[PDB]
């Protein structure tokens, strides 16, 4: 659930 | 030039000419600094603000120049 510095699909884990 | 907003709710590049002369990429840490690093909360701004403690704010003035490592292509 974040547009972190390595993912853009709201990943929970 | 337009900027994306990861700190609003979803993420989208909206023109921010009224006030913010450009965009800004921020980073820090969420509820718990995971091993994945911080987050990527860019947006619009008048000038790269915040720069005293550990806030790594950034800037970008170009056709949506706030693309972070989101959809890792390849």
């Amino acid at each position: 659930m974040r547009y972190y510095e390595s993912s853009l699909k709201s990943y929970p884990d | 030039i337009v900027c994306h907003t990861t700190a609003t709710s979803p993420i989208s590049a909206v023109t921010c000419p009224p006030g913010e002369n450009l965009c800004y990429r921020k980073m820090w840490c969420d509820a718990f600094c995971s091993s994945r690093g911080k987050v990527v909360e860019l947006g619009c701004a008048a000038t790269c603000p915040s720069k005293k403690p550990y806030e790594e704010v950034t800037c970008c003035s170009t056709d949506k120049c706030n693309p972070h490592p989101k959809q890792r292509p390849g």
